[PDB]
């Protein structure tokens, strides 16, 4: 984190995709429904553990910008 | 799309690790499978009609008391794509039997049931009673393991609609 | 998200009848074929440790430019970053080859990776370099017949093969 | 744990960024989790499997 | 304590 | 997110000066007006199941192709989301009648429900008459004055025309 | 998220020569004046509250319209939202000073904040004054030299007020 | 490359509030430190090459079998990069004592050193030893306060290799 | 309370990890600079008396009106208990000195202190006032760097009550 | 939690008085020696893997019913465990001879242990062994003087040694 | 708490709100069924344990010469009943992964914190990575059918725990 190599946070744009859709109707809904398309920012070291995640919940990454870098 | 692969995969891609023996073994034991199941589906869809009408005929026998005038398919048209429904739950029974799995029937019957049976006011104990006619007649046609797999699933079918 | 035998059962499904008999022919025989295709995998999990030692001492050989002072490879995370990348990317070639069916490959982060790698200024073309380095390593390594009967193989490695085209393709 | 936390010591950037709403309340959980107070009532004084 | 019942039987 | 006393106390500290009293006329007019529409809001809220299934059943009536093998509708679970899709919207329509204004339904749900349909490629005018459907199926239910006092409902019966017809403007 | 030191070693490890005697000699003379240096960046910190105080006071002197209905900082939460603003802002530069370098400042605080204006509306005219009003009474704060050691410290000056520049700059 | 700076900005950050009398005294203090440290590298970068050749033949001396035909340490290529290798090291010891904290070496080198070193079958004993040879060379280099500073980062550069 | 070598600790045992140079580097000027700061306390605690006294007439002059009856400053009592509030202030500032930090000051009058502020209508611009006066009285009782280091305790503590 | 300063603060606040200058002048010197007790610590870091290898060592050369099948640390992640439960407790020694006061190895490895042990069945005599071990090779490698100025650090060793004393007893 | 098939299956199901639908029963068809192999081989291997290890000390003894010499670890009468205890225990935890059907008794016993071991140890992993291909190499002959590959798919995974 606070290590050179931690840091340049990215920011992500999540689509709540028709596939994380299905999945998320069979798991159940234990959130609240949200509008499908979604903005988040993250950092390096954990930018890893976002895609990973989404991709578990069959979502897809719309792009990636860097916040620092 | 639950097939047993399938979670094989996710399994192996939810953490860093690649495939090890254990579902190597439960691959292995799948394509063993595949074969009896599929003669199970085709000899299952060499039949399609004669059993989807007799267990309509079966399914109105059961309950009489619908029957009537005032019956929820009381009709020809009702009845009629009471069949078409019957036939594609069949479909999907073969559809499963391919994959060796319950991926179709919970990934589109399933999903949603209770809902939909309260939004149209269907009685599931219906087709309930139209798979129970299924387990009779599947009694004699498929034989052996196929059988074993084929009442297994129609069962797991069954226990979702109860 | 669907395999082979869930593709075959979408596109049934589509057409809004029930599978073909030569549909049930050909997913049978790709049945009989799975076991093949499940020590071909089975290779390739226990050979990742070589097929991944030798791609990137190749790697390296031919390109040192990564590991000059500020190099793509240089600050020994970039580099294994880089190494993380060969494996996790065989790895889903492994997925698809087992599958037989590219849409789970395509699925899983081949719709990310590119816009990835465009934004942290990685050249692609040096990562599809290392995935063919993946298949020919990994090729190499299955044709061993060591402890293991003999018999066909050619299908799968053609199906490998365009997998890791496939793989190649969606990342640059 | 129904610790009373003295009005001083709360964070009010994460709470700003919060009402914002750029950062969800999830991550302002772990910005007071990874906030030292955390630890001084819990971590400091507390074995590791209590 | 009750941790510990749980790691036998 | 809005109602009408808060657009009209918006507007009112917008000037800056205090409120006028002919905003605060037409305010108090409503407020005696108020029970009305809270009642209408309640028989709306009691039919809704019945609402949805009746205009479900319209739509199979002039949609066979939905029913039928490949329809947006046609697997179970998709016409499941269609159906708390008809509650989801009718209830915002509720919502705006009780509220009476229209920034609640709008910011709340119709941004993002526009990216969220035509990402999903429904054809919304199908939507839209599906609306239609419940409009008239809801307008039954809420002209029928079972077992309440009669009134003039007819500027409420105007303002839930409205709603529909401003949601289905929106969907589609 | 880093300082000059750390800027001349990334530098330094990029090209992968070894940190010159001349940029030795640099960094010690930056470090010789760190002790006067920290001394500046207290005057900005144990000064703050009352500069923000006074800087604010002057906001509300020079623009009458801010606190009157239509201004952008008009709601009470809006004025406090200003104050905050600016206190981070300051608190940001002081960074900004302590460490030496502009990518301590320039990383996390200015890195949004004008995308997050230009979004909400907010004039970033205002903020600009308000970041120079900061400038003039930091300098007021910095010159007072009551209970220490009295010495040249032009360089602090400079770089402070090359932050404050660039920190509007990049508010602007 | 992390400076005590950076570690007491970054905190502050954290908790997002002005600076007291700890972090200005940690300030201080790590400016009063930077100058031996400075000379401390200097001393360390006149040896540069004499300590590179120095370290490669304690490698070849203290393992017998580094050197023979066959071994990987052996090789023209190999050894250029063992040369390479440990002027990266020390070149960055250098780093961190030029940034009076360990935090260079630490991300630089020190994150991702193990499963790196497996992933190409390479020996951390070889590496302590090469880092041996720089602390046998360097407590003759210095003395005093950059000779602490200098022993201690490549002190805690060895135990992160260990 | 929050003491540099007790932070130090406390952030060795998060990263689970043990000490370094740059950790020991800030004990070590913790140790040096505890040295003018043990002298502040000196002067600080021999003139504890005249100290607190000249802050309650200063603050006495500030604000003669408080004393008038009917008001919080009215009351010998309330006098007494001005001054033994200002002396507990004094007393944790010199805790203050000892410790090489905030953590006693914070932890014993910062933590909740507000609360009481509103609830007893402690206006915290008197012990502002008071805080002033003991930075003026502090001017000429200490020098060097023992008075810069309390000045910045104390304008700590005054930032904090405002 | 709580240091030697720290607890000379909190008996201050109990009797309510300023701290006497006698206590002033031992804190004083206190901090005079506070040089050679980092480098004592120091010392325990750098030889703490040493310190660690020779006690286990030496202590699986004294005993042996543990590397045996049912011994406390048979399998490789009990005695793992046991390794680092021998390092946890090195390190909570050299904290509290950092601080100069048990408080923090009491809040860490003292309150609960014992209990902790019992209920996963560990024998406490043989922790206190390893303690001892420890101890005897921390003495060891901090009476030795490389690299560094010599001295008279008795009051060290032997505040070392009693923590050593202190942990041991509470384990055993 | 080690993990099989059918306790991983078990514990799965446990943790979905479930109980066990066709493929939980397909897969413990599969384990039954392959049991007869893997006890086939456990039995093949524990008739020639002695033959084995010895073997094993050998093999470790002629590809690294720089051992056995005084001076060095693992030179000693100790040392050597130390290395005969350690491919004891390697070889019987390899036959209890065999009959587990699962690489949880291997894992839990010896992978679980192994790193740390001979960290703490100097015991690089490469001596007994060439005492498990010996091994690999003597039970070329010693299985027959499934029984071989059965024992190389664990000791493969081990070796590459080991790597
Ligand atoms: C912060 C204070 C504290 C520490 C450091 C601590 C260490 C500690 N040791 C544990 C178990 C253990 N502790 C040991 C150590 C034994 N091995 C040998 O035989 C000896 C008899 C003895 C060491 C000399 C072992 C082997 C276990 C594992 C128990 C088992 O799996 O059977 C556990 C619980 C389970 C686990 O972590 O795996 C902890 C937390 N406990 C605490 O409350
Ligand atoms: C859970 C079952 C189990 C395993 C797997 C096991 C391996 C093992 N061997 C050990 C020591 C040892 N092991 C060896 C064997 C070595 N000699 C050399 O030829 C080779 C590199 C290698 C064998 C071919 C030696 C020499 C030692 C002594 C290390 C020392 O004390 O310095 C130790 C440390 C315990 C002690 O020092 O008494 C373990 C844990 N022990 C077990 O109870
Ligand atoms: C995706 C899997 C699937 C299911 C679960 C399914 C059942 C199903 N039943 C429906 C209504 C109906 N369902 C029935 C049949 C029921 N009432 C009769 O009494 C029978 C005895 C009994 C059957 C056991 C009838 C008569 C209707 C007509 C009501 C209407 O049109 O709204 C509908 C609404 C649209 C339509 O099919 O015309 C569906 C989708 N169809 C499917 O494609
Ligand atoms: C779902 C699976 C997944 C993938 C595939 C993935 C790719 C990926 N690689 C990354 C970094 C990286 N990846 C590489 C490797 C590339 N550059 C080298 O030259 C090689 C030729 C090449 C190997 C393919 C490098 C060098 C970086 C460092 C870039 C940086 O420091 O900014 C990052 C940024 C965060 C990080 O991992 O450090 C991502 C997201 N992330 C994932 O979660
Ligand atoms: C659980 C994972 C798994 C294992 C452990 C496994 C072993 C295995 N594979 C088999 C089929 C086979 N296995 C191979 C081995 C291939 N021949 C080529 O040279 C390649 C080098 C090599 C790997 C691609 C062959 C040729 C067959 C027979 C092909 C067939 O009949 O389908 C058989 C039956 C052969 C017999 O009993 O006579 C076994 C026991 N198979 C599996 O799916
Ligand atoms: C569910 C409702 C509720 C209850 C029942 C409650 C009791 C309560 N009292 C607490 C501390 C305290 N409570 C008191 C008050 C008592 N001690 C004094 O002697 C007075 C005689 C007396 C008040 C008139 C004090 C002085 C403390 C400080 C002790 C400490 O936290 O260190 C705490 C610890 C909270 C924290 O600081 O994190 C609780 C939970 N708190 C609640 O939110
Ligand atoms: C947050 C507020 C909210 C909105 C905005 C909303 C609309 C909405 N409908 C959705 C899916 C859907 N919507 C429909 C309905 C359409 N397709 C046909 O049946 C009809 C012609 C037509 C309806 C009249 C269908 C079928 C899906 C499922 C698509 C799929 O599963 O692939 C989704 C995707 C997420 C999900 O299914 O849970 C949303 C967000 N629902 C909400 O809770
Ligand atoms: C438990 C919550 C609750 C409800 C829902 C409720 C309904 C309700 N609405 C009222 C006003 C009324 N509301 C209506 C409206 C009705 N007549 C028609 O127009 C429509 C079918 C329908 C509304 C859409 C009318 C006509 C009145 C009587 C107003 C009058 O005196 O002229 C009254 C008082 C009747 C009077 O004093 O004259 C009641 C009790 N009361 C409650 O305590
Ligand atoms: C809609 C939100 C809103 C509110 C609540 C509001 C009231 C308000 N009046 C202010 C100025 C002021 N307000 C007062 C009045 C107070 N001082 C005394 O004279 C009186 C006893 C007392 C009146 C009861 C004064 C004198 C100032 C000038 C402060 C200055 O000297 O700069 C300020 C602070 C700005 C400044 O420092 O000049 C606010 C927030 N304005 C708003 O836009
Ligand atoms: C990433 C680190 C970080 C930054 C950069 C930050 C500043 C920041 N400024 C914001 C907008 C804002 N900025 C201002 C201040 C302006 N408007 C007027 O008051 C003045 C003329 C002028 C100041 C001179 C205001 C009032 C808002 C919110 C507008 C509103 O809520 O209507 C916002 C979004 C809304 C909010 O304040 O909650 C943030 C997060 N906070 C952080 O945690
Ligand atoms: C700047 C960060 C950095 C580090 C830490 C680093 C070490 C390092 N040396 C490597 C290759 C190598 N390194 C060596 C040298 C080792 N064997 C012995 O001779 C020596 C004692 C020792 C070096 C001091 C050898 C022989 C290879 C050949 C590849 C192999 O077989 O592993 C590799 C793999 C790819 C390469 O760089 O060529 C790394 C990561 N390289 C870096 O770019
Ligand atoms: C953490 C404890 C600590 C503090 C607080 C600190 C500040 C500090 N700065 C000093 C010298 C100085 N300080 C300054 C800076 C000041 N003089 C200028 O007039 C400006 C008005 C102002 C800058 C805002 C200058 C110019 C010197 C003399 C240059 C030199 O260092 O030789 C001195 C020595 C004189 C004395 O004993 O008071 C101290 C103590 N040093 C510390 O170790
Ligand atoms: C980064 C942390 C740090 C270290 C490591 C450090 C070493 C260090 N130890 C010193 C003195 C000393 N150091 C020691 C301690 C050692 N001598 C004894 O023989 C023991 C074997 C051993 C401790 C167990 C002693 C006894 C002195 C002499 C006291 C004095 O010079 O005032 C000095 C002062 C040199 C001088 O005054 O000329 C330094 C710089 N300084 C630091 O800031």
């Amino acid at each position: 984190a606070i290590t050179t190599q931690g840091k340049r946070i990215y920011k992500i744009t999540v689509s709540e995709a028709g596939a994380y859709a299905t999945n998320k109707h069979r798991t159940g809904y234990r959130a609240p429904i949200r509008q499908s398309n979604y903005t988040l920012t993250v950092p390096y070291d954990r930018f890893l553990p976002e895609m990973i995640r989404l991709h578990q919940s069959g979502a897809k990454i719309v792009n990636v910008t860097s916040v620092i870098s | 799309s639950r097939t047993v692969i399938t979670e094989v995969i996710a399994t192996a891609d939810s953490q860093g690790r690649f495939l090890n023996s254990t579902e190597l073994q439960a691959a292995f034991g799948r394509f063993e499978r595949a074969v009896p199941a599929i003669e199970a589906a085709r000899a299952l869809t060499k039949n399609q009609d004669a059993l989807v009408k007799g267990a309509v005929q079966a399914v109105f026998k059961k309950f009489p008391y619908v029957t009537q005038p005032g019956e929820k398919g009381y009709g020809d048209s009702n009845q009629a794509k009471c069949a078409r429904d019957i036939g594609y739950y069949l479909r999907f029974i073969t559809y499963s039997l391919v994959a060796s799995g319950t991926g179709p029937l919970d990934d589109y019957v399933i999903a949603g049931l209770r809902e939909v049976n309260r939004a149209f006011n269907l009685n599931p104990l219906w087709y309930i009673e139209a798979l129970n006619y299924i387990k009779g007649e599947t009694g004699k046609l498929l034989s052996g393991q196929s059988k074993t797999e084929a009442l297994l699933y129609i069962d797991h079918a069954i226990n979702a609609l109860s | 998200m669907n395999d082979v035998f869930t593709r075959a059962i979408a596109q049934a499904d589509l057409k809004g009848s029930f599978l073909l008999e030569s549909d049930l022919d050909k997913l049978a025989s790709f049945a009989k074929e799975g076991v093949k295709r499940l020590d071909a995998v089975a290779a390739l999990t226990n050979n990742a440790p070589a097929i991944i030692s030798d791609a990137a001492h190749k790697l390296f050989a031919e390109q040192q430019e990564l590991i000059q002072p500020g190099g793509n490879a240089y600050p020994h995370r970039r580099m294994a970053a880089c190494l993380r990348d060969m494996e996790i990317i065989l790895r889903y070639v492994s997925y698809a080859l087992l599958a037989g069916d590219a849409s789970v490959l395509d699925d899983r982060c081949l719709n990310g990776l590119r816009e990835t790698y465009n934004a942290l200024g990685t050249p692609t073309q040096s990562v599809a370099r290392a995935v063919q380095l993946m298949k020919d390593a990994a090729m190499v390594h299955l044709k061993s017949t060591a402890n293991v009967t003999v018999g066909d193989c050619s299908s799968l490695y053609s199906e490998a093969a365009t997998y890791f085209d496939k793989a190649a393709a969606s990342i640059a | 744990g129904n610790t009373y936390v003295m009005e001083s010591e709360r964070p009010a950037t994460a709470e700003s960024q919060l009402r914002d709403g750029r950062i969800t309340v999830r991550g302002f959980i772990r910005l007071l989790a990874k906030s030292d107070t955390y630890k001084a009532r819990f971590f400091n004084p507390a074995t590791q499997t209590r | 304590d009750s941790l510990a019942r749980s790691t036998m039987d």
